[PDB]
């Protein structure tokens, strides 16, 4: 019974956060330009595409 | 030292690593569940709690 | 490995212990700002609440506001129109973002201007050697199509091209619009943007050094006056002969 | 036996606790209204001009 | 009869403060407990406008700081005091843990054991703190450790998406930082009734080691007026730090704005972590540095089992006397290398320093005690 | 322009000389070969500072 | 170990003795050592007129202390004239401890 | 562990006085002043030359690390 | 977030957005009706055995 109750919680507040699903799942296929390292709000740090 | 020298605590220290090796055997696998470790939940397929 | 210079340190008129910010050098610095740096550069944390007591009065300040009047947002049926401007509005920006920045200033974004002062080694020493300083090339140094050189850079060679010389301004008061004077009088009211609370926070502190020296001798007597019993007994053992 | 002052001050108003806690509060009342006057006018004398009253009378009465 | 001996609730106040044995020769360096006392409370109070007005975004995380600065009513004021009365609790503590060493005081197993669990727990709190204004050296402060522990043998990978609570900072980073910073202090306020519970059944030591009993004192009033003044004391210094100077402590590397891309020129932490970041940074390799890091606060734990001195305490002890102030001269040298560049002659004094911190607690006390025995005859 | 005119004044003090003289030996060994390697920018630094050290004490006297 | 040098031991012994300063307090070298489970048995093995001595030596050195002053220059404790009253009674209390465990072993 | 239960002592006198009938400074310039110096004199011989030390490797690093940028 | 012209979508997103928050908001709120159940019967037992001479 202790089992689920507990495993429930380590997941609320984390597992991708429920926030994260966006863009690293995203269809943006580079917005950045060629020859160029522009600096995305995903990942956490910025993602260069 | 030489307080605890003697064949009596090596008699104890043997007739307790039962308890010993229970403990840390218990207490290493229940470190498993506590945490989500997948990665010894992994070693036995039998426990499918990951949903 | 190139080595950097310091400026020096000079005597400012609130400089340290007790002495304040005249707000003359104030008054006559957001002129400076207003006529020179602002078409470039953001005062976005910095509105025209601010300034009704410090270097102009409530009316003449607000006068300021409809010299230029800002773009407005969703209004009914007609929205995107312009408005008047009031006490409320904060200092207009320039671009529509500052990403139009790299697009005219060759990839170069401005600083912005509300902590610059804070943000430096140096301080508001750094900046008024900055702005004299412009100096020539030596020989042997190789420069692109759009550098300058100054030796207190740190890569010795900025942007930016030098915006302060003589005759730039007419002070509305008449005295010689120097390029001497300019910088001063820009130098001063930078740093009363960084703090707003350099002279309120001077004034806390003269006052508190006299509480605390009318009662931090008076518990020192209560005490003193406790352990003199303890601190004047003498002691015996007769023992039996 | 040659009045001290602080001989008659001990018999009048400090005995009980009761006129020992009295003046404790009035002692303050007739004290914060010198105390604040003389600790801004050092304020003002040690740099004034500087300050923006000093020369706000370049904008009254017209 | 007396009230307070009959009383179910007066009865346990006036035994724990009012009326217990307490020794008769107690100096000044006995202050510094109750001025922790004092240190802890203030944090707290604080601490609760600053999370009141505070805005818990990604979004927003540099300019939340500098609006609340300016804007806010007597906010200039309490956030100039959150930051400077956490570099005041961090200098009663090493005059404290020093106290108690030179004396011979970790001969309480009880308390001083509960106490090393302490100083693991305040070193925490004060890391995520620097990690909230998010401005170009909160963000690459929190790289570089965050990074390190991804060297763990078999667990490290899964540690920083947890705490990231996605791939990295990321909006989450108020609601976690925040979450465990705020956590912190009220397991604090818990270890500290069981650190005294333990130590009123023995009472105080005094600098002399010897026992005394035939001179005790009641605790009122003698060291409640001498508590007191020692804490106003120190509100007078506190004070002239936030009026006149306060800026003298931190870097002006902090304000520059909230920038994924911008490089920081000169990264280095406040100047209470300066020792630490010497050590790791001695090392090569990944793995062998951070055990050189956890070993000095467990390095505490194997004090009172390597005593071999007939006396307790360095007071009567010429030759153990010199030593103390060797390992503090050589804390010194640790403070300074760490906010610098590697150097070209920074590394060899920069890991000489390291070793000695190790060379003299392991080897050298344990020895000189010996010839102090021997030299009087036990 | 009152600037320009102390700037001379300060740079009369035979502080600043000394490291002028040592400007112009490597600057006209700099321009006789395109082969030479050193860069004035240090030769320059030393004279700099000790000019703009002695400026400090004496401009804001002599503004308006 | 040594002998010719024994003159010289006994010459670092009274340096030793003095740079330490229990003497300008009155106290004996016996006084200051720290009390355990072994000391606190060998301490009510002694007879009284020693028991009582050893309660004043101990509580006009830690007055002096409070007032951070120190006795006068005559009543210095000399170095030859320090008796080792404990001594006796602790050798015994420990030799009874080292029979009662080697028979657990045994 | 209370005032009655501590320990047991025997012929032994005490001569207090009271706070109300002498004075706080008996002596205030003319005890504290020579208090001190013996005090700090007899220790500030193994005091100092720790810190001697720190001072010659200051000295001796922060000249190494400027003479190999600038010659 | 104690914004004035944000609180109410903060719930709205909370029992929407993230995981188990549906669960979380309604334990709250419901997890109150019943601690004011108990206070009734706490309170009425001491008004018929006697307790109140405590
Ligand atoms: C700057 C860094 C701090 C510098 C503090 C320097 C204080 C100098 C004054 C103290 C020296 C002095 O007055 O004389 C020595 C004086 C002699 O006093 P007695 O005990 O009565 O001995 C009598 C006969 N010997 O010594 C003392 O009082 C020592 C007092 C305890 C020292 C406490 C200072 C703490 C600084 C060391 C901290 C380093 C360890 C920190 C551990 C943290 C581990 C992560
Ligand atoms: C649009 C042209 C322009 C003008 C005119 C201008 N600024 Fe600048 N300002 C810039 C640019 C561009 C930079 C630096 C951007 C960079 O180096 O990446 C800059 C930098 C600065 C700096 C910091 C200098 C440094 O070294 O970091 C300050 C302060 C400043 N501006 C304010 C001012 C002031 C004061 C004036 C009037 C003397 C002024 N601006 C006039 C565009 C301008
Ligand atoms: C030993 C106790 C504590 C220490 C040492 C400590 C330390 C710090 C430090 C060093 C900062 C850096 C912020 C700056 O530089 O201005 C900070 C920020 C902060 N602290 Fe603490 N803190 C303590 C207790 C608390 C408590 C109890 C709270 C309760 C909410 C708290 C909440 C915050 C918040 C919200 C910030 C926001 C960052 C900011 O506003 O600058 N702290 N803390
Ligand atoms: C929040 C942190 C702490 C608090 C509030 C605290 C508080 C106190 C207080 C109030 C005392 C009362 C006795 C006195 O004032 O001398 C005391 C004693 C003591 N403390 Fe702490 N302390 C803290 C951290 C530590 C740490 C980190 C250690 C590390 C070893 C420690 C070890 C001791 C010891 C050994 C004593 C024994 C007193 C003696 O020698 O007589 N404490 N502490």
């Amino acid at each position: 019974a202790a089992k689920n109750a507990v495993s429930q919680f380590v997941s609320s507040m984390s597992a991708s956060a429920d926030v994260l699903a966006m863009s690293k799942i995203e269809i943006k296929l580079s917005d950045i330009p060629e020859g160029k390292n522009m600096a995305f709000k995903w990942r956490g740090k910025p993602l260069f595409v | 030292l030489s307080r605890f020298l003697g064949p009596r605590y090596r008699e104890l220290a043997r007739n307790w690593i039962p308890t010993a090796s229970m403990w840390g055997a218990v207490g290493a696998v229940g470190l498993v569940w506590a945490t989500d470790w997948r990665l010894i939940l992994d070693w036995v397929p039998y426990i499918n709690g990951k949903f | 490995t190139d080595l950097e210079l310091h400026a020096p340190s000079y005597p400012w008129s609130h400089r340290g212990l007790l002495s304040s910010l005249d707000h003359t050098s104030i008054r006559r610095g957001f002129q400076v700002y207003k006529q020179v740096c602002s078409s470039c550069h953001s005062m976005d944390y910095v509105a025209y609440r601010h300034l009704v007591g410090v270097c102009y009065t409530e009316e003449e300040a607000k006068a300021l506001a409809e010299e230029v009047e800002v773009q407005d947002g969703p209004n009914e049926d007609g929205e995107m129109f312009m408005r008047p401007g009031k006490l409320s509005d904060y200092f207009p920006k320039p671009y529509p973002n500052p990403e139009a920045a790299r697009a005219a200033n060759n990839g170069a974004l401005p600083p912005d201007l509300s902590y610059i002062v804070r943000a430096r080694h140096g301080g508001e020493d750094y900046v008024f050697s900055l702005l004299t300083g412009y100096c020539e090339p030596p020989t042997g140094v190789s420069l692109r199509e759009g550098l300058y050189f100054n030796p207190y850079f740190p890569g010795q060679a900025i942007a930016m091209a030098p915006p302060i010389y003589n005759e730039v301004l007419e002070f509305d008061d008449g005295t010689p619009a120097t390029m001497s004077q300019v910088a001063k009088d820009v130098c001063t009211f930078l740093r009363w943007a960084s703090e707003p609370e350099h002279d309120h926070r001077k004034r806390m502190g003269l006052k508190m050094l006299m509480m605390m020296g009318l009662l931090l001798p008076l518990v020192y007597a209560m005490k003193r006056h406790k352990w003199s019993v303890l601190k004047s007994r003498k002691l015996a053992y007769r023992p039996p002969k | 036996a040659a009045p001290t002052l602080t001989a008659r001050l001990y018999s009048l108003l400090f005995r009980r606790t009761s006129t020992f806690a009295l003046t404790i509060a009035v002692g303050a009342l007739f004290f914060e209204r010198a105390f604040d006057q003389g600790a801004d006018a050092i304020y003002e004398h040690i740099n004034q001009g500087k300050l923006w009253k000093h020369i706000k009378h370049k904008y009254e009465n017209k | 009869t007396n009230i307070r001996k009959s009383h179910p609730l007066m009865k346990i106040i006036n035994n724990a403060f009012i009326d217990l044995p307490a020794p008769s020769n107690i100096s000044s360096w006995w202050n510094f407990g109750s001025l922790l006392g004092i240190c802890l409370i203030l944090q707290i109070l604080t601490g609760l406008f600053l999370a009141m007005h505070y805005t818990s975004d990604t979004t927003t995380a540099f300019s939340s700081v500098t609006h609340i600065c300016r804007d806010v009513n007597y906010g200039w004021v309490i956030r100039y005091l959150h930051a400077n009365g956490a570099s005041m609790f961090f200098i009663c503590l090493f005059i404290h843990v020093g106290r108690g060493l030179y004396y011979g005081s970790y001969m309480f197993l009880e308390t001083w054991n509960i106490g090393v669990v302490l100083l693991f727990t305040v070193m925490a709190t004060a890391f995520m703190g620097y990690v909230l204004p998010w401005g170009q050296m909160s963000f690459w402060g929190a790289t570089v450790i965050t990074n390190l522990l991804s060297a763990i043998p078999y667990i490290g990978t899964d540690l920083v998406e947890w705490i990231w609570g996605g791939f990295s900072v990321d909006k989450a980073t108020l609601t976690r930082f925040f979450a465990f910073h705020f956590i912190l202090p009220f397991i604090i306020t818990a270890l500290a009734a069981v650190h005294l519970l333990f130590l009123h059944e023995t009472g105080s030591n005094n600098p002399t080691g010897i026992s005394s009993d035939m001179d005790k004192i009641p605790f009122h009033p003698y060291y409640t007026i001498k508590d007191i003044l020692g804490a106003l004391f120190m509100m007078l210094i506190l004070l002239i730090l936030v009026l006149f100077s306060p800026d003298l402590l931190g870097d002006p590397d902090n304000y520059t704005p909230a920038n994924p891309l911008n490089t920081p020129p000169h990264i280095k932490p406040e100047w209470y972590f300066l020792f630490a970041y010497a050590i790791l940074r001695s090392i090569p390799n990944k793995l062998g540095g951070v055990l050189a890091l956890v070993a000095s606060i467990l390095i505490l734990i194997l004090m009172p089992m390597l005593h071999t001195s007939k006396q307790r305490s360095m007071m009567f002890r010429p030759l153990s006397q010199c030593l103390f102030w060797m390992l503090v001269a050589d804390l010194i040298t640790l403070t300074w290398i760490g906010g610098q560049p590697v150097e070209h002659p920074f590394i060899i004094i920069g890991q000489l320093a390291s070793i000695l911190y190790f060379l003299i607690i392991l080897v050298l006390m344990p020895i000189t005690s010996i010839i102090e025995n021997n030299l009087l005859k036990w | 322009d009152p600037l320009t005119t102390v700037r001379e004044q300060c740079e009369q003090i035979e502080k600043c000389i000394k490291a002028r003289e040592r400007l112009e030996l490597c600057d006209q060994r700099v321009s006789s070969r395109s082969q030479t390697e050193e860069d004035c920018t240090e030769e320059l630094f030393d004279f700099l500072h000790a000019r703009d050290h002695c400026v400090a004490h004496k401009l804001f006297n002599s503004l308006k | 170990a040594v002998a010719a040098s024994s003159k010289w031991l006994e010459g670092i012994r009274k340096w030793y003795y003095n740079a330490a300063g229990f003497n300008k307090l009155g106290l004996m070298r016996d006084d200051t050592i720290y009390e355990d489970d072994d000391v606190k048995e060998a301490i009510r093995r002694l007879p009284e007129n020693l028991y009582n001595d050893r309660v004043f030596r101990i509580k006009r050195a830690l007055d002096l202390t409070m007032r951070q002053q120190i006795l006068p220059k005559e009543q210095w404790t000399k170095y030859e004239e320090d008796k080792f009253y404990l001594e006796p009674y602790l050798k015994e209390v420990i030799r009874e401890r080292k029979e009662r465990e080697e028979w657990a072993k045994k | 562990r209370e005032f009655g239960h501590l320990t047991r002592m025997r012929h032994v006198i005490t001569y207090s006085l009271s706070p109300f009938e002498q004075r706080a400074f008996p002596h205030y310039f003319t005890k504290g002043i020579p208090n001190v110096l013996r005090r700090t004199r007899a220790c500030i011989l193994r005091v100092a030359p720790p810190f001697v030390v720190f001072y010659l490797v200051y000295t001796w690093g922060t000249q190494e690390f400027e003479k190999s940028k600038r010659k």
